[PDB]
């Protein structure tokens, strides 16, 4: 478009984002949280579209958003729809007069929307035995105490500035404190869009902060188990034990976490779409197509023996819970008895033939550093590109390798099985690179990521905190960024971190070294890694190269000389792509990395 | 006020208050828990102010600009959680440090001491707890010392100025509007504008003994949060001021600053 009266820059922000997602006990909660959030932006975005249409939304680019296709144009979209492609920030160009109305409306549009879900959620919960109570009591679930929680939880903040206004760059640059950066934009001698946006943020951050603290107090009573923060429904009324009783799975649920449980079914009704994996274990078992093969080879039988154990153990010739694949589950933690032995033993026998079951999965978080590439139209093209990358490029990579939850453009959240984590992150990175046609050696656009490998039993909220920590605190503190931070958290509690360049994936993959470790059995020198790491506890008097040379020989007949050359050569190559201020830091990083991808318990 | 340090060998305020509350074999209490501080081998430490951002091996203190007659913070890097010495904070509160080397920021309970400041209205806490003691923490044990000397931060002579900031040492429970409003009254002054620099609201809940269930959830401004204020007229900024709910429980300890 670009022709209008009193064009105004409008910015929208929604919160909380990470804290909301973190309050998930299961992947399904995690997905619902991410999906719902995007939806909220959409609702918020609707207002602008209704009033002006897509083209006036600079960011994100609406035109291809599935949500846009499938809710504004009722096109048919399929499982494409499960992915949340909408970020929680947006900006549009709009008339000054209608702006404040837009603010009132969006706030209300989302507020009303949340209220619906709670209500449909209430009906749903009580009917399907989630809440387990006389429908007479239902009226109790809709009291102001619970309603207020839903209204107040999310703060969507709308801010705007006049794009037509009296301008002095001396004064404008002045109020915002940003000196020594004037020539690129201080210099306009021939509208200040790029500077204009950044102030908006500054302005937006002022509103969100006030508005997110206008929060009402709550009644005494037991808190939701998932979220742990808001009064569990009926929390005020009962003692804890009895209250635990009203809830299935013994999980009392606040409103905002109840909507979480209901949200999955609601999209399904709306779209007839569900995610393939409701569990991390579901994603874990993808590793080596281990599950596909096992269920097929023994899977067929497994239920009746298990079914023989319990009628409620399963429905539809399918296991209710995937963790039942793990003998350990049977072995302990179950929640008549003779059957246990044969299955356990049954399953252990199974492991004999196919190998042991993967109990580890990976969380992949990626963010674009540092955005953007600081003209409204220039902004749009970037946005369209980002939308294209997110919507199609990332989806094609993760397609069928794991669960893609969120792709807002530069940023990503995916759950992958261990064997595909590195593979996928690198691929995404490249696609991201090509999509902006950045040419090395010296790129930016740059992208950093965090890969957290966790045991399935590990609390989701904590896994998320750590994974984000890897991205923000490790990968992005590296100078130049464009880094991948890998963290292996083991059930033992041992946490291993490696920061590496992106090409390290490439080099190590297709390395003889990888092959020997992969072709490890018959194996390469055991303690190779321990020994090298030991020498890097301090500067080897011998020096790095010697020790390496030395260690490479201790572990590995005519060819053996040729082989060590290569390995030593390959190792020297990798260190180039391991982050670290010194060669000592790099050696640990590389060999810590090797330690990670070679853990038998993580990579059966 | 009495100054109570524990040697250990939020619900932090609650825990401490209760503990004292609990010690006295012999709902706020009678006494007031002004605030508490964390301690290490380096002495007292405080959550890094939210307007101090890491960059270039340095943390930059960034001050507000008045956009559209509106107080705002220049667009900068993410906050990085950390702590600073009592020494550093005082410099901060006087607007006399432009930056702090990264090494200084204290990422490092995982805690060596905890300080309690108390107004004892003849509850005889000082003489009674004064006895050199080892007391049960609300489980774990602690060594308790008590001094009648109020902390230096509490007695500082800030200038009289139109621009003041308030730094929240402890979680303050209130909506922004009420707080500034409560502020206006206690200082008996009018505030032209204010900017609150902070992370998302903290959910604080505590036990109700009599009702025998968890206390109603409240939302508090997280510690290290700073409130910048532009008064209409010159105000003698106090060294500290108590704001919001659950004061006697150690909440709402805001330290006065300038800018
Ligand atoms: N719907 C979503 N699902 C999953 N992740 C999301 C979603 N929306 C945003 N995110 C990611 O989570 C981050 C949280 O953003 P936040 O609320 O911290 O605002 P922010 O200014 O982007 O913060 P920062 O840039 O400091 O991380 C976003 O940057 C985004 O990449
Ligand atoms: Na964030
Ligand atoms: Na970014
Ligand atoms: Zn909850």
């Amino acid at each position: 478009a670009l022709s209008v009266k009193d064009p105004t820059l409008l910015r929208i922000k929604i919160v909380p984002v990470q804290p909301f997602i973190a309050n998930s006990r299961k992947q399904l909660d995690l997905w619902a949280s991410s999906h719902l959030l995007s939806m909220l932006m959409y609702k918020a975005l609707e207002v602008i579209v209704d009033k002006f249409g897509p083209e006036h939304v600079i960011y994100p680019s609406l035109r291809d958003q599935p949500f846009f296709l499938k809710f504004y144009l009722g096109e048919n979209i399929g499982d494409e729809i499960l992915v949340a492609n909408l970020p929680n920030k947006a900006l549009a160009i709009v008339s000054g007069k209608e702006a404040e109305k837009i603010e009132e409306e969006i706030k209300k549009r989302i507020r009303d929307f949340l209220l619906q879900l709670y209500r449909e959620a209430v009906d749903w919960a009580v009917e399907n035995g989630v809440v387990k109570v006389d429908r007479s009591e239902k009226d109790s679930m809709l009291k102001e105490a619970y309603l207020k929680i839903v209204r107040e939880y999310f703060t969507v903040s709308i801010t705007w500035v006049s794009l037509s206004e009296k301008e002095d760059i001396y004064q404008v640059t002045e109020n915002a404190g940003l000196s020594d950066e004037d020539v690129k934009k201080w210099l306009k001698f021939a509208a200040i869009y790029p500077l204009l946006v950044k102030i908006l943020d500054s302005l937006g951050e002022r509103k969100v902060t006030e508005e997110r603290f206008e929060k009402s107090e709550q009644l005494k009573g037991w808190k939701c188990h998932v979220c742990g923060e808001n009064l569990a429904i009926f929390g005020d009324m009962y003692d804890h034990d009895n209250l635990k009783s009203l809830w299935l799975d013994e999980e009392p649920l606040c409103p905002m976490c109840l909507i979480k449980r209901y949200y999955p079914v609601w999209i399904r009704s709306k779209t007839g779409q569900k995610i393939r994996f409701e569990s991390v274990v579901d994603v874990a078992l993808l590793y080596k197509n281990w599950r596909k093969i096992f269920d097929e080879k023994y899977g067929k039988d497994l239920v009746s023996k298990a079914r023989e154990v319990s009628e409620d153990f399963v429905k539809d010739n399918m296991l209710v819970d995937s963790d039942l694949y793990y003998s350990s589950t049977w072995e302990s933690g179950l929640s008549d008895e003779e059957k246990v032995k044969e299955v356990v033993d049954f399953l252990n026998a199974a492991y004999k033939e196919i190998g042991n079951p993967p109990k580890y999965y990976a969380i992949l978080v990626m963010d674009g550093d540092d955005m953007g590439k600081v003209t409204p139209q220039v902004h749009v093209a970037i946005s369209q590109a980002l939308a294209n990358f997110s919507i199609r490029e990332v989806r094609s990579v993760v397609k069928d390798e794991g669960l893609l939850i969120y792709a807002g453009g530069d940023d990503v959240l995916a759950i992958l099985p261990v064997d595909k984590a590195l593979e996928v992150a690198y691929k995404i990175r490249k696609e991201f690179g090509k999509s902006f046609e950045n040419g090395s050696l010296l790129p930016g656009w740059k992208l950093s990521a965090g890969i957290l490998i966790v045991h399935y039993k590990h609390p989701l909220y904590d896994a998320l905190e750590k994974a984000r920590d890897l991205l923000n605190n490790k990968a992005k503190n590296v100078p130049g960024k464009d880094t991948l931070a890998i963290g292996l958290l083991k059930r033992s509690g041992s946490y291993y971190i490696s920061l590496v360049g992106w090409e390290l994936i490439r080099v190590f993959y297709n390395s003889e070294l990888r092959k020997k470790l992969l072709e490890e059995k018959g194996g390469v020198g055991k303690r190779f890694i321990y020994h090298v790491l030991r020498e890097v506890d301090t500067w080897p008097k011998v020096g790095i190269d010697e020790m390496l040379k030395f260690e490479v020989i201790r572990h590995i007949k005519e060819e053996t000389k040729e082989l060590r050359e290569k390995i030593y050569g390959e190792i020297k190559d990798l260190l180039e792509h391991v982050r670290g201020n010194n060669e000592v830091e790099k050696v640990r990083g590389l060999f810590t990395f090797l330690k990670i991808i070679t853990d038998a318990e993580v990579f059966p | 006020v009495t100054f109570t340090p524990y040697d250990v060998l939020i619900p932090l305020p609650q825990t401490v208050a209760g503990a004292i509350r609990t010690l006295l074999f012999y709902e706020e209490p009678e006494f007031t828990l002004v605030g508490i501080a964390i301690g290490t081998e380096k002495g007292r430490i405080y959550p890094l102010p939210f307007n101090i951002i890491k960059s270039e091996k340095f943390y930059k203190v960034v001050n507000p600009g008045r956009f559209l007659g509106k107080l705002i913070l220049p667009p900068k890097g993410k906050y990085k959680s950390g702590y600073v010495t009592e020494s550093i904070l005082e410099k901060y509160l006087k607007g006399e440090l432009k930056e702090v080397e990264e090494n200084k920021v204290i990422r490092i309970l995982r805690i060596e001491k905890i300080y309690a400041w108390i107004e004892d209205p003849g509850c005889g806490i000082k003489d009674i707890l004064s006895s050199y003691e080892f007391l049960t923490l609300g489980s774990r044990v602690a060594f308790v010392e008590v001094d009648d000397k109020t902390p230096d931060i509490f007695n500082r002579e800030l200038g009289s100025t139109k621009k003041a900031l308030f730094y929240f040492s402890t979680p303050t429970i209130g909506k922004v509007g009420e707080i500034v409003q409560e502020l206006e009254k206690r200082l008996n002054a009018k505030i032209d504008d204010y900017l609150l620099v902070s992370s998302r609201p903290t959910a604080i809940s505590g036990w109700d003994m009599h009702e025998k269930k968890p206390k109603g959830t409240k939302f508090a401004i997280p510690p290290g949060s700073v409130l910048f204020v532009e008064f209409k007229e010159e105000v003698e900024v106090p060294p500290y001021i108590k704001l919001g709910k659950l004061k006697k429980l150690g909440y709402g300890l805001a330290l006065g600053g300038i800018w």
